[PDB]
C-alpha cells in the first residue's frame, strides 16, 4: 500500500493506497516508483496539499480502507506511536522528519486512520499536520506552524 | 438619398464602417477577442475552482455522489462506480 | 460633431447590448469567491 | 434451492429459489435443468441483470430466504468463505470462475445474502459483484472492472 | 396563387387538430425520461 516518490534517484515522500485512490502529497517532487502507479493521471487539489489517482485494477487489493473513527488514544505509525486528543495527532519532537510525508497513521485494526503532511514543533511533542476523513469526507488538519514534511 | 432608420440590430452597425474614417471595426473586433479572452478565462478560473470544491471529497469513501446532484455538473458524472 | 472616439450606437437597442456585460465576469468571480469560501469551511471544519 | 442452467448439455450458470421468486442471471445461456421451472416464464430487467419467475406451489417450501443484514465478517459460499468489509464481498482471487453466477452467498444462519453474477480481480482478491438485498429492495453491487461470470 | 407545396386547410379548425400534435409523442418522451430518472434514484437508494 505505501509506495515511495523518488526524485533524482532520491526519496523525497511516498504514495499510498487508500480507499479506490491513490495518494501522495502534492507538495512531494518526484514520481512513485513504481511502473503501473508512475504512469496514472492524478488530479491535484492545492487545498488539500493532495493528489490523487484511481488504484488500477491489479493493485485495488492492495489498497488499504482508513475510518472516520479515532478515539482519544495512541494510534500506529512507522516511527512509533502516535498520540490522539483533542482533536490533534501528536509524538515526540524528532521522530518525524522531513520525507515522512504520505505515511499513514493505523489504529490497531490497520484502518488507516489519517496521513502526514508535515508537522509544527511546539517543543517535547509536534502536532501533526494530516490528511483526516470526517463523517464520509477528506479533511486536513494542519497545527499552527507547521513544517511541511 | 435616405429615409431609412439608423441600424438593429448590428447590420448598420457594419454600415457605418463607410463613414466617420477608416480605422474603427478592426479595434473593435480586437476588443471582442479580448472579451472572448477574458470569458474564456473565467470559465478555465471556474473549472479550476469546480476543482477545488470537489478536491478534499476526492480521497474516498462515502460522501457524495451525495452532494454530487445537485452538484455543478461534476460533481458528476463521477460519483460511480 | 463634437468630441474624440467616434460615438455611433442606439438607446434602447444599446441599453439591452450594455445590461448583458459587466454581468457575466463579474458573476463568475462572485462564485469564484463563494467556493473559496465554502472551501475554507471545509477547512475549518476539519 | 438451486438448480443449474444447462446450455447444449453444457453448464453455464445458475438458478436459484430465493423468497418466492426463481431467479437466475439474465445474461446466462441455456434453459433450467429441472422441468417444472424450465417451462415457467420469466421476467427479464436488464438494469438488474436479473430474470426472475414465481415458484410453483409444490417447490415453495424449497425456496430460501435472503436479508438485508449484513455485517461485516465472513460469509460462506459453495467455494469457501466471502468476506465482506467496506460494502463489497471479495475473495481470494481464482476460487471464483465463469459458470459460478447465480450461487448464493449465505450467512451462518442460511439466511441468503447476495447472489452472485460476476467479479472484478483487483489483485490478491476479486471484489464480487452481486444482487443484494436493501432496506427491503433488490440492488447490484457492481465493482469496477468486473468480469460476468 | 403563390409558393409550393399545396396549401389548403382551416383557421380555427385548423388550430383544433395542430394543438393535439406536437401533443403525444412529447409527452412520452417526457414520461420514459422521468421514469429513467426514478430509476436512477432507487439505484443510488441501493
Amino acid at each position: 500500500c505505501i509506495f515511495e516518490v523518488k526524485h533524482e534517484g532520491k526519496v523525497m515522500g511516498y504514495a499510498c493506497l487508500v480507499g479506490d485512490k491513490v495518494m501522495k502529497p502534492a507538495h512531494v517532487k518526484g514520481t512513485i516508483d513504481n511502473a503501473d502507479l508512475a504512469k496514472l493521471a492524478f488530479k491535484r487539489s492545492s487545498k488539500y496539499d493532495l493528489e490523487c489517482a484511481q488504484i488500477p485494477v491489479h493493485m485495488k487489493s492492495d489498497a488499504s480502507k482508513f475510518t472516520h473513527e479515532k478515539p482519544e488514544g495512541y494510534y500506529n505509525w512507522h516511527h512509533g506511536a502516535v498520540q490522539y486528543s483533542g482533536g490533534r495527532f501528536t509524538i515526540p519532537t524528532g521522530a518525524g522528519k522531513p520525507g515522512d510525508s504520505g505515511r499513514p497513521i493505523f489504529d490497531n485494526k490497520g484502518r488507516v486512520v489519517a496521513i502526514v503532511l508535515g508537522g509544527a514543533n511546539e517543543g517535547a511533542r509536534t502536532a501533526l499536520s494530516v490528511v483526516t476523513w470526517n463523517k464520509d469526507i477528506v479533511t486536513k488538519i494542519t497545527p499552527e506552524g507547521a513544517e511541511e514534511w | 438619398s435616405t429615409n431609412g432608420t439608423a441600424h438593429g440590430h448590428p447590420h448598420e452597425i457594419i454600415l457605418y464602417y463607410y463613414e466617420l474614417y477608416p480605422t474603427m471595426t478592426v479595434v473593435i473586433v480586437s476588443v471582442a477577442s479580448f472579451v472572448l479572452l477574458s470569458m474564456v478565462g473565467t470559465a478555465v478560473g471556474m473549472c479550476v475552482c469546480a476543482r477545488r470544491r470537489c478536491i478534499t471529497p476526492y480521497e474516498l469513501t462515502p460522501g457524495a455522489t451525495v452532494p454530487f446532484l445537485l452538484s455543478l455538473l461534476c460533481c458528476v458524472r463521477t460519483t460511480k462506480a | 460633431h463634437t468630441t474624440l472616439g467616434v460615438q455611433d450606437i442606439s438607446t434602447t437597442a444599446m441599453s439591452w447590448v450594455q445590461k448583458i456585460t459587466g454581468g457575466v465576469g463579474l458573476i463568475v468571480a462572485v462564485a469564484a469567491l463563494i467556493l473559496i469560501v465554502v472551501l475554507c469551511v471545509s477547512f475549518s471544519r476539519h
